[PDB]
C-alpha cells in the first residue's frame, strides 16, 4: 500500500523515530510497510512490531473501557433516555479496534507465522495471535465469540507448548506468553483457577533457574516475574 | 489496580 | 463532509463522550462538525472545540519538537550521515499540523468570527487564531515567516483592545489570552522585555480586582494567575 | 521547566 515505495531500512528508521514521538500510528503503519516487504523480520523489528500496534490498541481499547460503562449506566433503571449518540460511538471506537486486530492477524497469516522457524520468532508470533484474538473477544458480544476465544485459546497454546520444549522458563518471550494466557484465563475464558495455576508455575520455574543467568538476563526476567507476582496478589 | 498483561 | 449527516446535537454529545475517551481526533471533527452547521456556538461550545485542537495540534507540536531535535543533532559536526529520513519525518509531522492549523483558521475566517458580536466569544476566537498563527510560526522557516507573526500579533493584538474595553482583568479569557500573547512576544517575536511587562502588568491588575469575586470565580482567575507568575519565575 | 501557555 501506502509504504510500497519505501526503503525497508527507511520504514525500521522512521519506526524508531516515531517511538520516540510517541506517534504509534505512524510506528505501526510503517513496521506495517516492513512486514510487507516479504522480508522475515529480526528480534528488534518483531519488538517494533508488537510495541507500535500494542500502543495502538491499547488507546482503542481503554477509549472502548469508557464508552462501554457508560453505555452500561445508560441502561440502568431510572436512567434519563439520551438517545442512540452513546451506543453509536461505542460501536464506532469498537469498529475501529476490530479493524486494527483484522490488521495484525492479517499480517502474522500473510506471512509472518509460516516463515518463522525459530522457537523465538515462532513463539512471539503465536503470542501476538492470541493477544489479538484476545482483544476481539474482549468486545465481542455474538454468535462468533466461541470462535474467537477458541482462537486466542488455540494460538496461546501452541505458542506454550513450544516455549515449554524450546525454551528455558526464565525466557522473557516465555514468561511474557504465560502472563497473557494467564489473564486470558482469568477474563477471557472464565477459568480463574486455571490463571492462577499458571502464573504460579511460570513464577516458580522461572525462580528456580535465576541461578543460571548473567546480571542483565536477571534483571529482565525478574522484571516479567513482578507482574506474574502482581496478578497472584490481585487474584488471591 | 488493573491487573497486568505484557506491555 | 463526512458530518453533514449528524445533528448538531449529536455531535456536541459525541464531542463529550470523546472527551471523556480521551479520543481528541474524534472529539475536533464532531466539533469542526457542530461548527459547520453554521450556527453560533455557546461558551461550552467553544471550550469544546478549543479542547479538542489544542488536544490534537498539542500531540502534533510536541512531536515535532522531538523530531526537531534529533534532525538538529544529525546536522553537528561529527554526526554520521543517515540519509534523508529524519528530515522526511520531521516534514510529514510538519505538514500535518500546518494542515489542523489550517483546519481551525478555516473555521474562525468561515465564519466563527465575522458572526461574534460578544466580547466573550469574539475575543476567545481572536485568542484562537493568534494561537493558531503562533504554531504554524513555531515550524516557519522561510519568506512568509514575517507574515505569519504579523497575523499571530494582529490577532492578539485585537483581542487584547477588546478585552481590556468590555472584560474585567480577572476574566479567565482575558487572562488566557494575555498569558499566550506574552509567551508570543517572549519566543516568536524576540521580545523578551515585552513579555515579561505584559505578564506582570496582567497579574498585579487581576489581583487588584480579585475582592469583587465570588469565591468560585476567585479560583478561576488565581488559576491562570498563577500561570503567568510560572512564566515570570522562569523568565527572571 | 517549559513555560506555561492557556492549556
Ligand atoms: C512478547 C513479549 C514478551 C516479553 C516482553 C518483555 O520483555 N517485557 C519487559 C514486556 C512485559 S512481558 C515483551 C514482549 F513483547
Ligand atoms: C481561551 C481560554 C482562556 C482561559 C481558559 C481557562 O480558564 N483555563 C483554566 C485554561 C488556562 S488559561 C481556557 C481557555 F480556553
Ligand atoms: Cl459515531
Ligand atoms: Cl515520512
Ligand atoms: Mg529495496
Ligand atoms: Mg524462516
Ligand atoms: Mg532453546
Ligand atoms: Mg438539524
Ligand atoms: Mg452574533
Ligand atoms: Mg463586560
Amino acid at each position: 500500500g501506502a509504504m510500497g515505495s519505501m526503503e525497508r531500512a527507511s520504514l525500521i528508521q522512521k519506526a524508531k523515530l516515531a517511538e520516540q514521538a510517541e506517534r504509534y500510528e505512524d510506528m505501526a503503519a510503517f513496521m506495517k510497510g516492513a512486514v510487507e516487504k516479504g522480508e522475515e523480520l529480526s528480534n528488534e523489528e518483531r519488538n517494533l512490531l508488537s510495541v507500535a500496534y500494542k500502543n495502538v490498541v491499547g488507546g482503542q481499547r481503554a477509549a472502548w473501557r469508557v464508552l462501554s460503562s457508560i453505555e452500561q449506566k445508560s441502561n440502568e433503571e431510572g436512567s434519563e433516555e439520551k438517545g442512540p449518540e452513546v451506543r453509536e460511538y461505542r460501536e464506532k471506537v469498537e469498529t475501529e479496534l476490530q479493524g486494527v486486530c483484522d490488521t495484525v492477524l492479517g499480517l502474522l497469516d500473510s506471512h509472518l507465522i509460516k516463515e518463522a522457524g525459530d522457537a523465538e520468532s515462532r513463539v512471539f508470533y503465536l503470542k501476538m495471535k492470541g493477544d489479538y484474538y484476545r482483544y476481539l473477544a474482549e468486545v465481542a458480544t455474538g454468535d462468533d465469540k466461541k470462535r474467537i476465544i477458541d482462537s486466542a485459546r488455540s494460538a496461546y497454546q501452541e505458542a506454550m507448548d513450544i516455549s515449554k520444549k524450546e525454551m528455558p522458563p526464565t525466557n522473557p518471550i516465555r514468561l511474557g506468553l504465560a502472563l497473557n494466557f494467564s489473564v486470558f484465563h482469568y477474563e477471557i475464558a472464565n477459568s480463574p483457577e486455571e490463571a492462577i495455576s499458571l502464573a504460579k508455575t511460570t513464577f516458580d520455574e522461572a525462580m528456580a533457574d535465576l541461578h543460571t543467568l548473567s546480571e542483565d538476563s536477571y534483571k529482565d526476567s525478574t522484571l516479567i516475574m513482578q507482574l506474574l507476582r502482581d496478578n497472584l496478589t490481585l487474584w488471591t | 489496580r488493573r491487573r497486568k498483561s505484557c506491555q
